[PDB]
């Protein structure tokens, strides 16, 4: 999930936006 | 670990900011 | 003033802490 | 919603828990 | 300045990017 | 004043997130 | 782990508080 | 009300920073 | 108290230092 | 790495939230 | 103390309540 | 720079003040 994707390596804002509703 | 707990705190703030009006689910 | 935006920021953090492994949904609007 | 309920009067942890998954 | 621009009304992440180096 | 002080705290965190490796310049 | 990212987030909050009316320049790397 | 709640959140943040290894007492 | 002193006008970190242990 | 410093930052915030009008001592 | 107890392994909000006043 | 100086070991408030305008 988001923790495994984004706590291991920096997620860009574009990458985070995928988690928005 | 605590590491992941603290990272999560920052992730929710980033989603808050990125998602703006859309909102988001946080499901760890 | 951006009072609702600042409120939201703190609500999201509180939900993170209260909800633990359950997580939460911060609705649109 | 949460902003309406919790941005003038403080919501307790119990009240906030109502918004957990 | 940024306080007058973004503390009165919400600034988008686009508007904020303006202040980046 | 206090409102601007609290707003600024959040502004700096948003700029941190938006600007990434670029960093940013903050002046009140 | 995203150590430097989370550190930087706190560094900027500290600079904000310490610098006050001066503001600051965050220029990583 | 909520404005005081948000102010106190930031007060604790600043106390943590300035007080260092001394720590602090927060009383609302 | 601290809320009285510091939520209605800005307290410097030096002023806040009064509340350190 | 400043792990303990970052952890403490988050601990104080969590204490603020949970303790409410009770307040707390932070004695690191 | 709190740092030994809660910076090693995650403390729940309920656990952190022990450090309240 | 600041990340090298202050993310390796804790920086004092005076050390941080170098980065003030
Ligand atoms: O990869 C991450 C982790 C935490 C916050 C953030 O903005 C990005
Ligand atoms: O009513 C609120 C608003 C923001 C944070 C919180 O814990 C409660
Ligand atoms: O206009 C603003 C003010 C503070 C934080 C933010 O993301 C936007
Ligand atoms: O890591 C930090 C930086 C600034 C204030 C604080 O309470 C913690
Ligand atoms: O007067 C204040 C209120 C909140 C945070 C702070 O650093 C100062
Ligand atoms: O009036 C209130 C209600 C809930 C929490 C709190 O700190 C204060
Ligand atoms: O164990 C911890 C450490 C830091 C913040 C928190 O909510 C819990
Ligand atoms: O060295 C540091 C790193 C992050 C916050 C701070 O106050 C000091
Ligand atoms: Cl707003
Ligand atoms: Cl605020
Ligand atoms: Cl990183
Ligand atoms: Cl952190
Ligand atoms: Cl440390
Ligand atoms: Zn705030
Ligand atoms: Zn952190």
């Amino acid at each position: 999930g988001i923790v495994e994707q984004c706590c291991t390596s920096i997620c860009s804002l574009y990458q985070l936006e995928n988690y928005c509703n | 670990f605590v590491n992941q707990h603290l990272c999560g705190s920052h992730l929710v703030e980033a989603l808050y900011l990125v998602c703006g009006e859309r909102g988001f689910f946080y499901t760890p």
